[PDB]
């Protein structure tokens, strides 16, 4: 049966393992010899099933681990609220959205940095912020400053109790493996119970609370005459005054007439005029919608109860010719593996996270975020990069699945046994994918160039020279544009002005516009494409030449992150799939800078900037990228010079910190390089060196100091690397877009 | 406060940290008390 | 200064209102430290 | 089988311990917080709040009649008007030294050092000197303050829905009849 | 139920300098255990510089309000501005003077190591004695146990009338005047 | 005065960036209402903007055509407050550092376990050795006298010439 089952006190609660550092691991627990211990205590930190065996143990551990992440995810949206509630101008922006500059982080006057509490009207000083959490609030009907000092505190509290369930979960009550292993039971709760019931509260939460506060604000109503949402919850009159269906009462809903609620229940699309967003009845009525699916969805798998699904013989049902044994194995590889669970989760978190970038922009869902445009642009960004360091943690954790869990008994003429006897053929086509596509794609943009120099613009692959139309990208705005009166009767709208109909905008500033998609958006997207496809070869060759390759037929045995095989074979460097993952980090690096180049040159140039009363639309930087997208060098030219100005000429002024971040991120990425390009031999020997120093003065340390590994040298090349482009983009994005818009 | 938990608190990157958290402290206070001085 | 029972008396009568109908909820919810705006804003340390 | 003296109905839990270690042992713990927590920690937290409830509910009536010649201020403002007089931060650094004092004693006797739960040794009168009155004054000490607590909490609560001095009543109550029998009609 | 508490306070475990054979020793004062982790004669050596320096400094302090040198540059009865209104060359010897008497009595015993490997060496016997109290063995336990009370007072004091002085701006006793005046 | 240089407090082009300064100050001024904390902080910054100036012009710092105060280290004891006092005062403290350092590694190789007291510091005797540190200059001085501060290279390891 599925039950619950736990064993009782299993570890004991004291400091003397946090005293012992290098506990959790055989070789570490020994002490130190040399200093790269130190460094192996930290990357050996969370390595649960390298330290003990039982799945049991490793399971408690993430559990565990899982509360104490909950916690400062819980202590986070604390600081948010609780910055929002005290150093903040939220009841200005409240008041004026559209003008006042949204500010919730305030400077202390020390050695001059005061001057970073800049303008942001309505009376305030302080640093602009960008995350979007004043039009959360505002959707959200926060109109107060005490509701969001209570919700910091509630959220306190709940990172408490966090802490605390974490402790106890591994301390007093740890589950077993039988309980964890009961995933049917697990999808049929996160389905019904997680994702449904979130989705009716909240959709419930929008209902009482969100659409009247909000609905009021647009007529006019100043919040401090909005009514409280504890007694909009309960006045059911002042409810039927805002929509009328209200005074009907749950009858309708529990007999089939739903559509008495059709005012505060809606299919409208589009974007609210006033707010420039998308509609909150609608976002009621999807949030309900989804809430039914879920739950509908979350009594599928088997339990207790005779009803149900086995995931097992689902599978095993699944199997082709082409395919032999088919989908055999692969649910007790999940059941028995962490890591297969983490690299497929890792993955769908990732493309989700790209998906939410994709879907935000070209659908505001809160008031007031398209003409802010900084909020626009930073959160895209933002959530493009989290989506591609999840996907690759995806294809990390597969190969360390590949190189630790794999088992030919289990996955014996399976999927994976099938991948695993053609990966040769897999990578070979994907390496012919990656060079034609990367030849057609970037040779394009080179030819422009090159006609251009020559002076010869009738040769160019321009818009009126040689057309490369995306005719099927055309073809699917024409039927978005066309849905809702053919395909969507019911929709008033279409889902997104992106692929067409009019212009939104809220005073002067553009919320949303159609998306025109010519040659350089062909360009760009086979670009796109191209930096995709060579990821996707090198995370897929380090997941499937984990194991072994015609180079070394038993790297499985070597493990999965070392540094090599030795100079052997004409050499074997970087063989590890780890390295794989590292030389894949750089490329979906390219990919998402690629990406976010795009998003932001095409926003300012063809969708940003503000429309007269007459109808004169202006564009920030005057729809240049239809012109210009066409070559290197203008990209080199009229998005990266002509928009750094903003970020260099910010010394003296509130972006300053810009300035600074800009360069320090430059400084850093540069530093990089050296871990990237050297390696451990020079370093050892001039720390042998530094080492005769020390001990011709009788201090050399009883640590001996050693350079770094080389798999720790290329992670934190890697790390410098990363940290140092993300943090120049993020200076650059943020300075320009607060700058300009 | 056991000796297991003074032997945490004495390990390196806690009194790492510790050190570098009062002279951080110290120098911005003696900025606040004698700012902007670029001489002697 | 006024030290309490040399040069001044010691424990002295407070001042008090003779009975008074309920104050409504919003006169002290407005002015309160954790239910109100002003209160919140008015309710941190000082130096 | 033991049941709780307090609720019948319930099985005793197991982590209030032995019956009666503790004076008060009535075993009313419905929401059984001592498998969470250990006792000793819970029961000095109790001896804590008794305390502070006691001087709090004692402070405010008090207050309510009388008060020094600087301070001028009712009692509900005068937290607010002592705060920026000063004086409040004067009580939160001197009950902050001794409250890092009780909390190191906290800690030894929780790793079992051999302190009581809630015994400072405070006793300069010599009451409950003799082991046979300790007992049952550890017991009178644990009504009066879980009584003072119900007390201070009614106290402030009453004095702001009411805006009366000392005796937190609405002013109907404190004037009128609430011991009529002729018929009453809407209002109070 | 503590087997061994601190005397000061019974409802905390003795600490190592209650069991020790120092002056004063018979008290137990340390809720922090800073004996533990500090040397106990070192500490002890401090604890009475530390004494001395305050107890000198307190007479100062209160009879500098009052009594000047005569035509002394800068004076000031509030001795906190005495400090920046008197010449920086009278502190300057001063402090100059006093570091060749630390010097020249802790000479080669200056760090906790090198203090105190003499097992002779007693904290805070430097030697000082002239009028020779100490031969009299008898009174050598009262003035012992009197040095270190009166020098845990002074720095008590010390620390009173300096912040006394911060707070109101005058000196010691017109504040303690503006205090004990008319309402 | 040295180097073409002038002194700040006779500087056009030092009062000009001080005037500047103000009115660029006073000109985001007008966003806030008199008496709020922002106004009563943008007073405090002039107040400071001001103090600053006036305090480089008073210390005889030498301003140069850019109107920004040049160190001049050359050695010379009138710009003696530039560099040579705080290089002193930083010579010290980095002495302190450094022997603080490794008169506490003297300690911790002779100790049972010199491997695990690198990572677990000694708190007790650590702050020992940074107190005595401080009469460093003579305690090196007394260990170069003795000999027991550079080891013979005869004891060092040293790798195939
Ligand atoms: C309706 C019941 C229910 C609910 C609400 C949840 C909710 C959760 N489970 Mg799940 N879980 C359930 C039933 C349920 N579980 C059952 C029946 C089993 C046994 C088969 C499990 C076994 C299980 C495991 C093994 C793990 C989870 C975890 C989680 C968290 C997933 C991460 C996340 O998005 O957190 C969203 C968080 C919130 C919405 C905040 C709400 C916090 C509390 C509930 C208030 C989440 C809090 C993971 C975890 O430990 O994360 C902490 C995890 O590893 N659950
Ligand atoms: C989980 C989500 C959720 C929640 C919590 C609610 C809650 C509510 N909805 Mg519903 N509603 C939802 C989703 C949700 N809705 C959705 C998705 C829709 C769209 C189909 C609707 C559509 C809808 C309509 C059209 C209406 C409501 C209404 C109501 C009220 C029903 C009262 C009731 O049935 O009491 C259930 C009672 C019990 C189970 C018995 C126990 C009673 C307890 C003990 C009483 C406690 C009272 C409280 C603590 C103190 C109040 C004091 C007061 C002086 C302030 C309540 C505020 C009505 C309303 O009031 O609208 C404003 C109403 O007309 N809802
Ligand atoms: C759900 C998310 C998730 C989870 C649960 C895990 C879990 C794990 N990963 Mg990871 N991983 C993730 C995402 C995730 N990963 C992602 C997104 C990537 C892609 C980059 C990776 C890539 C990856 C690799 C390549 C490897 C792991 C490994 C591991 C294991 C050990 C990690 C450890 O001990 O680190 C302890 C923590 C640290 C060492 C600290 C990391 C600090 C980073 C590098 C820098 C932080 C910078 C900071 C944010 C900004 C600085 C600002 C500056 C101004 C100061 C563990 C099972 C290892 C493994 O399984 O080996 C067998 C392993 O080799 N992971
Ligand atoms: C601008 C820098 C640069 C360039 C040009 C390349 C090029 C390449 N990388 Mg990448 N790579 C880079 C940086 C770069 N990389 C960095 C910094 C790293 C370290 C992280 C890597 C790490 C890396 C890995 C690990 C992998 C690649 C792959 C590839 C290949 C992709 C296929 C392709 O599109 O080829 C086509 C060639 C181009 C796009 C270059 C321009 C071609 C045009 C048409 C010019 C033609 C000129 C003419 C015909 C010949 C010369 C004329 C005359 C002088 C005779 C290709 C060889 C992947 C691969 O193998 O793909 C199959 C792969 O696995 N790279
Ligand atoms: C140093 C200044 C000082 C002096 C000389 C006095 C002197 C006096 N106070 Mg006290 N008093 C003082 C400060 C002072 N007070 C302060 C700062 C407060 C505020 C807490 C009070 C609060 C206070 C009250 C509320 C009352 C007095 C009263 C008295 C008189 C009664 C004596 C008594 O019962 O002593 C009892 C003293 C003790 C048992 C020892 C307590 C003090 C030691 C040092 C501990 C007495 C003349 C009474 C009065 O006015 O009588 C007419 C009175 O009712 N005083
Ligand atoms: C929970 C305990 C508590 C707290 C937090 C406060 C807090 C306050 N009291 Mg106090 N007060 C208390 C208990 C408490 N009182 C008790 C038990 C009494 C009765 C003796 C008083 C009698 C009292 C008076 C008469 C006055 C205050 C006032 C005040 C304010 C200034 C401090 C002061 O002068 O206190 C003085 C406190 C004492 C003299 C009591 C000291 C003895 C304590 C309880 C320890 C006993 C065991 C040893 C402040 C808001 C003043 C104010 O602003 O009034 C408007 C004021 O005039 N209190
Ligand atoms: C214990 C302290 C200590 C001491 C006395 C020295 C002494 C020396 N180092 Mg340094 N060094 C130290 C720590 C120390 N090092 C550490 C931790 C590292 C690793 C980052 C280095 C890395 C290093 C390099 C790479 C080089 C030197 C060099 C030198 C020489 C020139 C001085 C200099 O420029 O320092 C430079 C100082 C640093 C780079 C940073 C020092 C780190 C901190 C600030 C000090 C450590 C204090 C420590 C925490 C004290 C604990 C004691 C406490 C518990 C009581 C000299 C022999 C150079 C040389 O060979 O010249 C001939 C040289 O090339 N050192
Ligand atoms: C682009 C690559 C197409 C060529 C490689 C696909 C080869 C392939 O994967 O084998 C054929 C395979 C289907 O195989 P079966 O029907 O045997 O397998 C069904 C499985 O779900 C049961 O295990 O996939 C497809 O048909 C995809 C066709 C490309 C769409
Ligand atoms: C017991 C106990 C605990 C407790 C407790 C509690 C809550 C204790 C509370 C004690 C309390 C409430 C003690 C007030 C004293 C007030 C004094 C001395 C006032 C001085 C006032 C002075 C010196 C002057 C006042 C002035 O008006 C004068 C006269 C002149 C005017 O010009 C202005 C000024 C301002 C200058 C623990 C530690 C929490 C846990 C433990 O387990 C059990
Ligand atoms: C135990 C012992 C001995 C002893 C002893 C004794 C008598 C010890 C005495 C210790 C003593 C008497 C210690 C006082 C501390 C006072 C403090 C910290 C005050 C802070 C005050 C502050 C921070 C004030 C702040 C404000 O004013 C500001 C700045 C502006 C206002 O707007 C607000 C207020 C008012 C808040 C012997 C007998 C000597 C020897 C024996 O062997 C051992
Ligand atoms: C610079 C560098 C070093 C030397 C750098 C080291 C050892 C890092 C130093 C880190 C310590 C912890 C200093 C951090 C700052 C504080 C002084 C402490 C390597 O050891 C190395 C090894 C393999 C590939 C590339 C490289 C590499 O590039
Ligand atoms: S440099 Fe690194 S990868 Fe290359 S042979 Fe040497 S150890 Fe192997």
């Amino acid at each position: 049966k599925v039950r619950v089952i736990v064993d009782k006190d299993p570890v004991a609660t004291s400091f003397e393992k946090w005293a012992q550092p290098g506990h959790f691991s055989r070789t570490l627990a020994k002490g130190p010899k040399t200093t790269t211990w130190i460094w192996n205590l930290h990357a050996d930190a969370h390595d649960f099933d390298s330290q003990t065996s039982s799945l049991e143990d490793i399971s408690r551990k993430i559990f565990s681990a899982h509360f104490g992440q909950l916690a400062i995810i819980f202590l986070w949206v604390s600081q948010a609220y609780f910055h929002g509630a005290r150093f903040s101008n939220y009841s200005a922006w409240l008041l004026n959205p559209t003008s006042i500059k949204p500010s919730a982080q305030v400077v202390w006057p020390v050695v001059g940095q005061e001057i970073l509490n800049g303008d942001v009207g309505g009376g305030f000083s302080g640093v602009q912020i960008t995350s979007g959490v004043f039009q959360m609030w505002r959707a959200s009907g926060i109109t107060n400053e005490t509701e969001l000092y209570w919700t910091a505190m509630g959220g306190l509290m709940m990172s408490a109790l966090m802490v605390f369930a974490g402790w106890f979960h591994y301390h007093k009550a740890a589950p077993k493996l039988e309980w964890f292993q009961n995933v049917e039971s697990m999808m049929n709760h996160h389905l019904a119970g997680l994702l449904g019931l979130g989705c009716l509260s909240w959709s419930g939460h929008q209902i009482h609370i969100s659409l009247p506060i909000n609905k009021l604000l647009d007529a006019g109503v100043a919040p401090q005459e909005i009514p409280l949402p504890h007694e909009l919850l309960f006045n059911q009159d002042l409810m039927a005054q805002l929509y009328p269906s209200f005074k009907k009462g749950l009858l309708p809903f529990f007999t089939l007439n739903w559509g008495e609620y059709s005012d505060f229940l809606t299919f409208k699309g589009g974007l609210n005029p006033i707010t420039g967003s998308l509609w909150l009845s609608d976002t009621a009525h999807h949030h309900l919608a989804l809430a039914v699916l879920f739950i509908f969805a979350g009594h599928m798998y088997r339990t207790n109860w005779g009803i149900g699904h086995s995931m097992k013989e689902i599978l095993e049902a699944h199997k082709g010719p082409l395919t032999g044994e088919g989908h055999k194995g692969l649910y007790e590889i999940l059941t028995t593996s962490w890591h297969a669970q983490l690299a497929i989760n890792l993955a769908m978190m990732g493309s989700l996270s790209i998906i939410v970038a994709h879907h935000m922009y070209a659908m505001p869902p809160y008031p007031y975020i398209a003409v802010d445009y900084p909020t626009q642009l930073s959160l895209f960004t933002h959530h493009m990069w989290i989506g591609g360091f999840c996907v690759c943690g995806a294809a990390a954790h597969g190969a360390i699945f590949m190189v630790r869990d794999y088992s030919p008994v289990q996955s014996y003429n399976n999927l994976l046994d099938r991948v695993l006897r053609h990966r040769d053929a897999i990578i070979s086509h994907l390496n012919w994918v990656c060079i034609f596509l990367g030849t057609h794609s970037f040779g394009l943009y080179i030819h422009n160039d090159t006609m251009r120099a020559l002076g010869r613009p009738q040769d160019m692959f321009s818009d009126k020279a040689i057309q490369l139309q995306p005719i099927f990208a055309k073809w699917v705005q024409s039927l978005h544009t066309l849905a809702p009166g053919n395909t969507a009767p019911n929709s008033l709208a279409t889902a997104s002005y992106a692929f067409g109909g009019d212009v939104v905008a809220v005073n002067g500033k553009i919320a949303m516009m159609p998306i025109q998609l010519g040659t350089a958006d062909f360009l760009v997207h086979h670009i796109h494409a191209f930096t995709i496809h060579v990821t996707v070869l090198i995370l897929l060759k380090g997941v499937l030449f984990a194991r072994s390759s015609r180079l070394i037929p038993d790297k499985a045995n070597l493990g999965f992150r070392f540094p090599c095989d030795g100079p052997g074979r004409g050499g074997t460097c970087q063989v590890s799939a780890w390295d794989h993952i590292f030389l894949g980090l750089f490329w979906m690096y390219n990919c998402i800078s690629v990406v976010i180049f795009h998003f932001s040159w095409k926003m300012q140039s063809d969708v940003w900037g503000t429309i007269s009363e007459k109808g004169k639309i202006t564009h920030i930087t005057g729809g240049n990228f239809a012109n210009s997208a066409l070559t290197i060098n203008g990209w080199l030219r009229d998005f990266l010079w002509s928009q750094a100005s903003q970020v260099i000429q910010s010394y003296g002024s509130a972006l300053s910190a810009y300035g600074i971040i800009f360069l320090g991120a430059h400084f850093i990425w540069a530093f990089s390089l050296m871990f990237l390009f050297s390696g451990r031999g020079y370093w050892q020997e001039l720390i042998e060196s530094v080492v005769w120093a020390h001990n011709k003065l009788k201090l050399a340390p009883a640590i001996q100091p050693r350079a770094l590994s080389i798999t720790q040298g290329r992670a934190v090349g890697l790390a410098h690397y990363l940290l140092g482009g993300i943090g120049t983009t993020w200076s650059f994005f943020l300075a320009r877009i607060i700058s300009v818009g | 406060m056991s000796k297991d938990l003074l032997k945490y608190l004495s390990t390196a990157p806690v009194l790492l940290t510790a050190w570098m958290s009062l002279t951080a402290g110290m120098i911005i206070e003696i900025q606040r008390f004698f700012p902007d001085s670029l001489s002697f | 200064m006024t030290i309490p029972g040399l040069n001044a008396p010691g424990l002295v009568p407070a001042t008090k209102k003779p009975a008074g109908a309920k104050p409504s909820f919003e006169s002290y919810r407005d002015t309160s430290h954790f239910w109100s705006s002003q209160g919140i804003m008015d309710s941190v340390p000082k130096v | 089988v033991v049941y709780s003296e307090a609720l019948p109905f319930l099985v005793r839990r197991e982590s209030l311990g032995p019956v009666g270690a503790l004076v008060g042992d009535v075993g009313f713990d419905p929401l059984g917080f001592t498998e969470i927590l250990p006792l000793a920690w819970l029961r000095e937290a109790e001896i804590k709040h008794c305390r502070t409830a006691m001087l709090a509910t004692f402070g405010f009536a008090f207050t309510d009649f009388w008060h020094f010649p600087g301070f001028d201020y009712t009692t509900l403002e005068a937290h607010d008007a002592v705060i920026a007089q000063g004086g409040m931060s004067q009580l939160l650094l001197w009950i902050g030294l001794l409250e890092v004092f009780s909390a190191i004693s906290i800690d030894q006797m929780l790793r079992g050092s051999g302190r009581e739960p809630g015994d400072y040794g405070f006793d300069p009168l010599g009451f409950a000197s003799d082991p046979a009155k300790k007992a049952d004054l550890q017991m009178k000490e644990l009504a009066n303050g879980r009584l003072a607590m119900f007390a201070f909490g009614g106290f402030v609560t009453q004095s702001v829905l009411t805006g009366n001095t000392f005796p937190y009543l609405f002013d109907y109550q404190t004037a009128g009849d609430i011991v009529a029998i002729a018929a009453q009609g809407a209002s109070p | 139920a503590i087997s061994k508490p601190s005397n000061a306070m019974p409802f905390l475990t003795a600490p190592p300098c209650q069991s020790s054979k120092l002056p004063g020793a018979e008290t137990g004062f340390d809720p922090l255990y800073l004996s533990e982790f500090i040397d106990i004669k070192w500490a002890r050596e401090a604890e009475l510089k530390h004494g001395r320096i305050c107890m000198l400094a307190t007479v100062g302090y209160i009879m500098q309000e009052f009594f000047s040198l005569p035509g002394y540059p800068g004076y000031t009865p509030n001795p906190i501005e005495a400090v920046s209104s008197t010449p920086p060359e009278a502190l300057a010897q001063i402090v100059l003077v006093l570091s060749i008497i630390e010097f020249n009595s802790n000479k080669d015993k200056w760090t906790m190591d090198t203090m105190f490997t003499d097992p002779a060496r007693e904290p805070g016997n430097l030697g000082f004695d002239p009028l020779k109290f100490g031969e009299n063995k008898e009174t050598r336990e009262r003035l012992a146990m009197a040095e270190l009370k009166n020098g845990r007072l002074a720095m008590i004091a010390f620390s009173g009338m300096i912040h006394q002085t911060f707070v109101t701006g005058k000196p010691l006793f017109a504040s303690l005047n503006d205090i004990f005046s008319s309402p | 005065d040295v180097s073409g240089l002038t002194p700040c407090k006779d500087s056009a082009v030092f009062k000009k960036r001080l005037d500047g300064s103000v009115k660029k100050l006073q000109a985001r001024l007008a966003n806030y209402t008199e008496g709020t904390p922002a106004y009563l902080a943008l007073e405090q910054q002039i107040d400071q903007t001001k103090a600053r100036f006036a305090k480089y012009g008073d210390k005889g710092l030498l301003c140069g055509a850019d109107g920004l105060p040049h160190l001049i280290a050359d050695g010379r004891p009138d710009h003696a407050g530039e560099f040579v006092i705080p290089a002193f005062g930083f010579l010290y403290i980095a002495g302190w550092i450094g022997w603080a350092g490794r008169s506490y590694l003297q300690f911790s190789k002779k100790t049972d376990k010199p491997n695990e007291n690198e990572i677990i510091i000694n708190v007790p005797v650590a702050l020992g050795m940074m107190s005595g540190a401080f009469l460093w200059p003579l305690a090196a001085w007394k260990e170069l006298i003795n000999g027991q501060l550079l080891v013979p290279g005869d004891e060092v390891t040293v790798s195939p010439r």
